[PDB]
Order: structure tokens, then C-alpha cells, then sequence
RNA sequence: UAGUUGGUGGGGUAAAGGCCUACCAAGGCGACGAUCUGUAGCGGGUCUGAGAGGAUGAUCCGCCACACUGGGACUGAGACACGGCCCAGACUCCUACGGGAGGCAGCAGUGGGGAAUAUUGGACAAUGGGGGGAACCCUGAUCCAGCCAUGCCGCGUGUGUGA
RNA sequence: CAGAAUAAGCACCGGCUAACUCUGUGCCAGCAGCCGCGGUAAUACAGAGGGUGCGAGCGUUAAUCGGAUUUACUGGGCGUAAAGCGUGCGUAGGCGGCUUAUUAAGUCGGAUGUGAAAUCCCCGAGCUUAACUUGGGAAUUGCAUUCGAUACUGGUGAGCUAGAGUAUGGGAGAGGAUGGUAGAAUUCCAGGUGUAGCGGUGAAAUGCGUAGAGAUCUGGAGGAAUACCGAUGGCGAAGGCAGCCAUCUGGCCUAAUACUGACGCUGAGGUACGAAAGCAUGGGGAGCAAACAGGAUUAGAUACCCUGGUAGUCCAUGCCGUAAACGAUGUCUACUAGCCGUUGGGGCCUUUGAGGCUUUAGUGGCGCAGCUAACGCGAUAAGUAGACCGCCUGGGGAGUACGGUC
RNA sequence: CACGGUGUGGCCGAUGACUGGGGUGAAGUCGUAACAAGGUAGCCGUAGGGGAACCUGCGGCUGGAUC
């Protein structure tokens, strides 16, 4: 580009889209937990992975990895979700946080506690 | 059409010192003859004659080699006529450290910027010797 | 764009001025973005970056604007006035049904919303502010205290020996 | 004063990245920032031991800048990776030849005023240290006024001819528009000679023919296109332009004087032209041939092959505005080894007529330097520089939807 | 003159029976269009036709092999 025709027209910047949309600029969000489910991963891994579909208090209806083994989720639930995604699985870009409201931190875990939301064993 | 006779001037110098000639040659002007009598003066050329047929002017530059180089390594044009560019006497920008020229203008005629420096004032940066 | 742009006579203001008014003229703005539209309090500053730049405008200081939502004026040196008045609107409260009352974006606090942010505390002793000749009175400004690992900085949870 | 008495957790150990083994499970359960782990010996899943990093904290999520030269002013690109508008003309604008006088707007220098305090930085001071508080500086890169300088840019006056243009002689060309005309060939029609085939394919068949084909000879009708010359030739802004002749008409090349005296380059908007197909109205229609019909081939044929055949291809008057509209390379200017072809001109030399040297404007093949990721480009640059414009910012969604113009 | 009302016309948002294309996942069905001369060279513009990749006509390009 010349001298005049940046004069004429400057240089152009490009907006960065979020990739947590349902969040709203907010380290996590409250919801309802709509439908929970197993679901497969994408090639090349195989399993049964648990995913739950939640309403959030933004007005948005997105999908909620569970971590960990063993959850004692159900429909009516209320769940705090923050960001993060799966990657094998299409379409699931948050997470459920373990032990914050209606979750249950795992069961018999002594390791990554703070993960997972497990208190210390006596 | 040509519209930067200082940069045609320069251009003629920097392809004849790669392509290995004696001398080279122009059309004239009083601007050109006073940067070749700067860089006759710093070195970097040898020798500077003006010649007049009738109303024509020609400029004849005699180039040096040393060793097997030129002694012109890199002679750029900086203030064009698309971007002039002016500096003060504390901006005035030096060339490989010192080991270099910068040809500026000032209202007390064409220095280097060593004698820019020197008398306090600025001008219009026209080229960089090295 | 038609009080629109300029002029004259008059009005009006603490004061210049289409600020208003009656006539006269056809002007004024716009690709150097007018008009319309979206967003937004501005600055000193803060974060990042070698720099140039980019992002930002809590806490401190200056300026501006607002006070349930709109339209007004009064008093006064000063207001079109958070805890003043008049009018219109929505809402809320008391009632013996005759008649009345109100505006926490002041401090504390309640409900709600939210991932999330505190006590319905003490004193005018200090610095200021209002009134008074003074004595002195008032001051949720302020100075302090309470709660929270929210941040920064500092300290401890022991030291030596012991094969 | 009493007595160790009251006071350690969190993340991680496949690579990026400091820290490794054993059990349990077997593409399950699970992990995951990216690349990826798990399908019987998993240092990557869970536990344990050991270790590493931090420590009243340790991790996760969210957000800003950086790394990102990944919007490139500093500081990027457009032959093939994304990217030169299909091609011209031209408006606003940007930029612009040489000499001289003057001005002082840009530019540079000095002085003065201002640039609140706090904040940042420096030297100190007080907090048991530190955070923190605080004295004084430095800084606030800016703005305004005034006084100076005149090299460069701008303004004004004067002058010049190397850019640009004008008149006069000569030259080459499928440049454009209109109207005539010539020869070859295909088809059809008529007639003579003549008699069983012709045509078509890999092979066949559909088809034509005993109311006489095909073949051969004579005459006529009509439409479309111009063999040989013909060429890495020519002309045109591009798209494009071929028989011959006349009329009207554009540009280019070449020589020498003469003339004007910067009158130039580029160009957002705008506007003109713009292959083929297609559209509208009216003509024309030989050959060819989308659609379509039939015959073959094939597992199927919807196609390739064969026999037919309508739009269209042609003309007049308009529209459409798109192509791998390509050199996948915007226009203009200057400079930088050489060698060999070719087209249109100028000059010189032989010495008789045909050759040999140069120079200019095009058109080709190699190739030094230079450039490039490489391929390659290389005086017709993709080299060295300048002026202006257009365009690009991962792949799809998508040159799509909506709105608008035509 | 604020608030209000009437008529008509703009712009923005939400919602809507039904309907069209797009992406992703998994490779289930019919074919084999492209990549070698891909077995009819490929591609570009345009027009017509077809269950579908696609086929055919006209013009263009080499980013086409063998000669
Ligand atoms: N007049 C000023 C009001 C202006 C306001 N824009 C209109 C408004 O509020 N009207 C209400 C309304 O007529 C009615 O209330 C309901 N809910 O219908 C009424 C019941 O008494 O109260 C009036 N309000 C009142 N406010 C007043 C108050 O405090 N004192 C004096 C008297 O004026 C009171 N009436
Ligand atoms: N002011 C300046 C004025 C400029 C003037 N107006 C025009 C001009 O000067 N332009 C500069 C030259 C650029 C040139 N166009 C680029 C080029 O040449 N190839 C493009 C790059 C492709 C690749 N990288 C090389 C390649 O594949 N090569 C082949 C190859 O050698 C050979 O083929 C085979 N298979 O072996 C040959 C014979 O078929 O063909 C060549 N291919 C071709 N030869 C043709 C040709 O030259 N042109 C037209 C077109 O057809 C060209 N393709």
C-alpha cells in the first residue's frame, strides 16, 4: 500500500469472537440441567462419555461435559458451568464444576482433589 | 514520468558501482551537485566535473573501489516526494553507528549529520551513505 | 436547512448573540462526510509493549450531567434546588370513607437479580463545614472500629545433636 | 510467667516443561492447552510409594496486551501459495523538468508563558524491615506568542528546452465502416449415359435405391466461408481482424529544420468499448448442430459411436456486460554484461548489386550480474529506484442470504 | 408547551402452520465424475437435458499425454 492510499483508507482490524459465547464475558454461569445423557466420541476414540444439555441464566441452552467418574446428576438439577472444551466430542465447549451446587464432588479420589471437588479424607 | 531526479541520481550511482564502471553520467542540477560534492567530500566518490554544451548540464561522478568492492555499499534514498520526512536537531538518525553519512538538508545548506549535530540545527533527511 | 443564513427597527438578559419579534434579502452546511443512525460521560491517569502502538477510564484528583418519569417557575448573591414548591404520569401507604401521606443513584439495612462484594457500630477527641459575641449546638463529611486470604508486604508453625 | 507447648496444605511428574516406578482396569472406566493416550506388562486413566514446584496458600475458569512482521508508520505482500479491475478515456485528488529573484506557509533554531496536585523515575527522610507515608528534583515528548535562518517543498514574477505537443516530405499494415464482385466446394432441382447396389462402423444396424439410387456428364437455384500465399509474420487499448476492387475513416513508423514552452504522469467516483452463448422485433437458412427421434454398445446407456434433426450459427436494429476476457505479470519514467534470429524504417561502406557494418521502433531464442521457497525471471525483469491506482489477510459456509442499483 | 387521542405511513425486535438450502457425525443404498491420455484430455463462461455424480452444443485456456 502507498503513503496516500493508507491516508485514504488505514489499516483494517479484525474482532476476535469468544469462544465461550454462553458465558457472556463471566468466569461461570448458573443452569438448569435439561437432559443428561452418554454420548460417543469422535475417530478415533471410542466410549461413553457423560454430557449433560443446560439452560443458563444468560438465556442460552448449550452442552456440559461431567468429569470425573461416577455423577449424581439428573434432570432439574442446578449446576455451575464454567469454560472448556472436550475436543473429541462436537459441540460441547463447557464444563460442569463438581461440588458447587447440586454436583457431588467424586467419590473415593485422593488425588487432584481440588479438581473434582473432593474434601480431604479423615 | 520522472518525478525524483535526486533518487534518479542515486539509482545511476548504485547500478554503475555494481556493474563495475569508471564513471557515470547525468543530466545536471544545482541539488545533485552539492550531494556529490558531499560525497566527494566524506569519500565515498573521487572526482566531480560539470560540464556545459549549450542550455544542457551533465554531471560526471568518478567511482572508487577499494579492495574489490565498491566503496558504496548501500546508498538508500530517504525523504521522497510521495513522504517527505523532516527531523530535528535531536532526532537526526545516524547510519551503522556513526560509521555511516546522513545527508540532510538544512537552512545553512547540505551537511552530514555529524556536522548538523554539530551546528545545532535540522533539516530534511534526503539519503543514507554506507 | 426556512428562524433556516445575514441585515435593520424594537424587545429581552448580569452580559455578546435569532436569545425573541416585525420586515428586507436568499442565503447557510456538505466527499476535509453534512443529514440520519449505532455506541459512549471526558481528562490527569491504569495495564501491556523494546518502541511505535493496543486495551482501559474502579478506588485518588479536576470538569460535566442526573436525583421515581416528564413540563415549569418562586425565593435568593448564588438553584431551575438529592433529603424545597407547582403541574402531569405510573406506583406505594394510612383511614372512622370525613380526609391525608411518599420518593435510599446519602450512611447502615431489606427483598430481588447475580458467579460475586461487608455492620440496621462509636465519637465529634483530630482536620474541615453551618450557626452564634461567647458559652456552646449540629455534622453517616471525617476520624475510627466490625466482617472478608480480595491484593501487597512482613513473621511464625522451633534449634542443635542423633546410624 | 508457663511450656515445644497453639499453628501445612495445594498442583504436577509423555513432549512442549523440573520431577518415575509398582499395582488395578483392558478403545471399558477415564485423561486431554496442542500433538495425542486407553484395544494384557499403560512412566499419559485410578490408587500407592518416591520425587518436583510453590507455600498460608495452591490450582481452574474468565478478561487485556504480548509473543503475532498474523492490518506490516516503525515493519508484509499480489507469475504458480490469498491477492493486478477485461481494456481504455477521464473528474476530484496525489505527485511532478531546468535557471533565477522574492516571500516565508511547510521545515529548522532561540526566548517567553503555560503544560494543577497526585501518579511514573532519581536522591534522601520516617515507619524494628518491607509494604506504606513523605521532602526536593527530574519528567510532563504538548500548546501558544514572539524573534530569527532560507538549503529543500509550497506561493508569486521572469527566463529555458532534454518531457509533452504542432506544421511540412516519405513508408508498412487481416485497423474500422459501407457497397460491389471472383473462383473452389457442399446441398437441392432438371436432363443425358448407365444398372444393382449405396451409405455407415471395431463389427453392425437404423437409412437411401428397380415410380432407377450411388457413379458419371451438362445446366440451374441458394446460403455460408475465403485453399495455395501464410510466417516465432502483420495491425489493433483490449475484445479481435485474412479472396479481390472502389468510397469514407482512425492510429503507428521514419528524416530534417521550423514552432509552443512543463501544456506532464496516474486516477477514487464516472463513462466508452467489450469473445461466445443468450434475449426482443423482422428477414434468411447451404453445411454444421444443443434439444429430440431411431439404430448400436452395455449388467444398466440416461453418454461416448451411427442415421436423422429443431433452436442457434448468417443479416438489420437494439439489449445483455460475462470468459483459464491469461503473459494467471496495472500504468508511466530512468539505469544495469553479452550472443544469435526476424518485421517496418534511417544512415554508412563496398563496388554494380548483391552483400557487410551500425541506429531506431516492434517481435523471438539463449545467457553474466542481480532476484526468487523453488520452479524460474533476466533491457519485452519477476533486477536497481521513483509517482499514482487496484487488490490480499487460514480452509469451508460463500460471490451465497438480506437490502439496494441495473 | 408537556402529557394524551385519532388517521395513515416508515424502521427495529420477538414469534409463526409450513417450506429451502448449509455444516457436522456415521458409512447404510445407486453408480464411478476427477487424479495416468483415469480409459470420451481437463477446466472457464454460457445454453439445453438428465435419479445422481454429470452429458451435449458454441467460444476460450494449457494449469494437456503421445507424436
Ligand atoms: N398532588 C400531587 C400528586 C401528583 C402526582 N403526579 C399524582 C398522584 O400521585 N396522584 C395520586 C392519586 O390521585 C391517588 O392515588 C392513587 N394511587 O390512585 C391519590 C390517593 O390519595 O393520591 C394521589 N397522590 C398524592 N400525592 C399527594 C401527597 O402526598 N400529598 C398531597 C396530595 O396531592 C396527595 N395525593
Ligand atoms: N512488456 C512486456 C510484454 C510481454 C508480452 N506481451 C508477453 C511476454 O513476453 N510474457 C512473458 C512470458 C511469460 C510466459 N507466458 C510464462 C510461460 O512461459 N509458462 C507459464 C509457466 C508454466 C510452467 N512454470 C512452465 C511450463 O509448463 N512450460 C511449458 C513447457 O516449457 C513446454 O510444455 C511442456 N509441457 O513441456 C512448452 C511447450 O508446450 O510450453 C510451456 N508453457 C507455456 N509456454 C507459453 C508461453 O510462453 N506463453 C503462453 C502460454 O501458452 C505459456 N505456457
Amino acid at each position: 500500500a502507498t503513503t496516500n492510499q493508507l491516508i485514504r483508507k488505514g489499516r483494517t482490524t479484525l474482532v476476535e469472537k469468544s469462544k465461550v459465547p454462553a458465558l457472556k464475558a463471566c468466569p461461570q454461569r448458573r443452569g438448569v440441567c435439561t437432559r443428561v445423557y452418554t454420548t460417543t466420541p469422535k475417530k478415533p476414540n471410542s466410549a461413553m462419555r457423560k454430557v449433560c444439555r443446560v439452560r443458563l441464566t444468560s438465556g442460552f441452552e448449550v452442552s456440559s461435559y461431567i468429569g470425573g467418574e461416577g455423577h449424581n446428576l439428573q434432570e432439574h438439577s442446578v449446576v455451575l458451568i464454567r469454560g472448556g472444551r472436550v475436543k473429541d466430542l462436537p459441540g460441547v465447549r463447557y464444563h460442569t464444576v463438581r461440588g458447587s451446587l447440586d454436583c457431588a464432588g467424586v467419590k473415593d479420589r485422593n488425588q487432584s482433589r481440588s479438581k473434582y471437588g473432593a474434601k480431604r479424607p479423615k | 514520468s520522472m518525478q525524483d531526479t535526486v533518487a534518479d541520481m542515486l539509482t545511476r550511482v548504485r547500478n554503475a558501482q555494481m556493474a563495475k564502471k569508471q564513471t557515470v553520467s547525468m543530466p545536471s542540477s544545482k541539488l545533485k551537485v552539492a550531494i556529490a560534492n558531499v560525497l566527494q567530500q566524506e569519500g565515498y566518490i573521487s572526482n566531480v566535473e560539470v560540464a556545459q554544451e549549450e542550455t544542457k548540464s551533465t554531471l560526471t561522478i568518478t567511482l572508487k573501489y577499494f579492495e574489490g568492492k565498491p566503496v558504496i555499499e548501500m546508498v538508500k534514498r530517504v525523504s521522497r516526494p510521495g513522504l517527505r520526512q523532516y527531523r530535528g536537531k535531536d532526532k537526526l538518525p545516524s547510519v551503522k553507528q556513526g560509521l555511516g553519512i546522513a545527508i540532510v538538508s538544512t537552512s545553512k545548506g547540505i551537511m552530514t549529520d555529524r556536522a548538523a549535530r554539530a551546528a545545532g540545527i535540522g533539516g530534511e533527511v534526503i539519503a543514507f551513505v554506507s
